[PDB]
RNA sequence: GGAGGUCAACAUCAAGAACUGUGGGCCUUUGCCUAUAGAACUUAUAACGAACAUGGUUCUUGCCUUUUACCAGAAC
RNA sequence: AUAAAUUUUUAAGGUAUGUAUUUAUUUU
């Protein structure tokens, strides 16, 4: 969404959420259980 | 000095006082909106409600027959 | 794939809720 | 018996929790199982822990019918780094 | 996933939301005698349809 | 007169999938039927914010000597 | 032929409490 447009409006600089995208996507595979569990926390906060 | 009271406090005594202005929580606005209405077996030796109360009830006697045991 | 094995939740149950396949019994 | 093992895990956690709040903390990193399990001599409480284990968890639904046999385990209590701990039941000969 | 109390394998876990499942009559309908176990029914089915 | 403003005030922003005005006919002002005109903004993996916090009350739990402070689900 | 991971802290609840500590002269 941000890009394909070329015309739009501004946003409060703290609303742009740079890390949301990462934790919606899958965890991948290699990461040690620490980070994976970090993902699940970020979802639970999101879904809520 | 432990004494049974003989009285209660008139709300009026309060009523004369000047206010304070502290703000509680439960007074914050909620529900701002009203709603209107439009052989062997012979051998043996033996040959052929609601009571208004508690302690005489059938329940209570079950109960005390369990717990205090 | 929580398949019905495990817990309603580990909130009260003092465990971590971890569930692992049992290597032993398969056949 | 499932539910009894359940109660073991709880209860024992609850006791350790007592000694813990006895200071002020539930923090797990402060209390590695050394603290609770070293014998009195070395200066531990010496409490004899048979909580740990791993607890057979199989698919309750059918286990209200068949007796489906153990297919899975649920971690009873934990650690941070693990080691393990021996549990009483293993040092007591069974009745038969 | 929540509302059924299920967990997508990589998923966030939540609370029951309809906690008392434990009430059950002993009742013949869905019993074992009368059912065929052929394919197991993993969760993701239950979240998919 | 045109462009602009990290300027102000006053309106309006969640619903039968939904706005307003006007004409004609009926009941008798509302309302109903019909004719006609205009419709900013917001909506269909539904919504003013391709974002995300706190509080109150009422219940169910979890911490568990008690109150603040709290644990995680729900309704308003 | 398995990838399933809860927590984590602050105040409250020998002594508290109470008493007197007038200095600088209010008209006959
Ligand atoms: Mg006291
Ligand atoms: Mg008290």
């Amino acid at each position: 969404f941000p890009f394909n447009r070329t015309k739009g409006k501004m946003v409060r600089a703290q609303d742009v959420a740079l890390a949301k995208k990462w934790f919606l996507q899958h965890p991948d595979e290699e990461y040690p259980v620490k980070v994976k569990v970090s993902y699940q926390k970020l979802l639970k906060n999101y879904v809520l | 000095s432990h004494r049974p009271q003989l009285e209660a406090r008139s709300g009026a005594k309060a009523a004369a006082y000047t206010p304070t202005g502290i703000e509680h929580a439960r007074l914050l606005p909620g529900h701002t909106t009203l709603k209107y209405r439009k052989s062997w077996r012979k051998g043996t030796a033996f040959g052929r409600g609601y009571i208004n109360d508690m302690t005489k009830s059938e329940y209570h006697q079950e109960f005390l027959h369990k717990h205090v045991r | 794939s929580y398949n019905g094995i495990g817990l309603k939740s580990a909130k009260g149950s003092s465990t971590s809720g971890h569930v692992q396949r049992s290597l032993a019994s398969n056949n | 018996t499932e539910p009894l093992l359940d109660i073991l895990v709880k209860g024992e956690t609850r006791i350790q929790n007592r000694v813990k709040l006895g200071l002020n903390s539930k923090m797990p990193t402060r209390f590695p199982p050394a603290v609770f399990y070293t014998p009195k001599e070395l200066g531990g409480l010496g409490m004899i822990s048979a909580s740990h284990i791993l607890i057979p968890a199989s698919d309750l639904s059918w286990s209200k019918q068949t007796d489906t046999g153990i297919t899975h385990f649920r971690a009873g209590m934990t650690h941070e780094d693990e080691k393990l701990i021996p549990t009483i039941f293993r040092y007591i000969t069974t009745w038969e | 996933g929540k509302a059924l109390n299920n967990a997508i394998p990589g998923g966030p876990k939540f609370e029951p939301l309809y906690p008392r499942e434990e009430e059950e009559d002993y009742n013949e309908f869905n019993s074992i005698d009368r059912v065929i176990f052929r394919v197991p029914i993993r969760s993701e089915y239950k979240v998919a349809f």
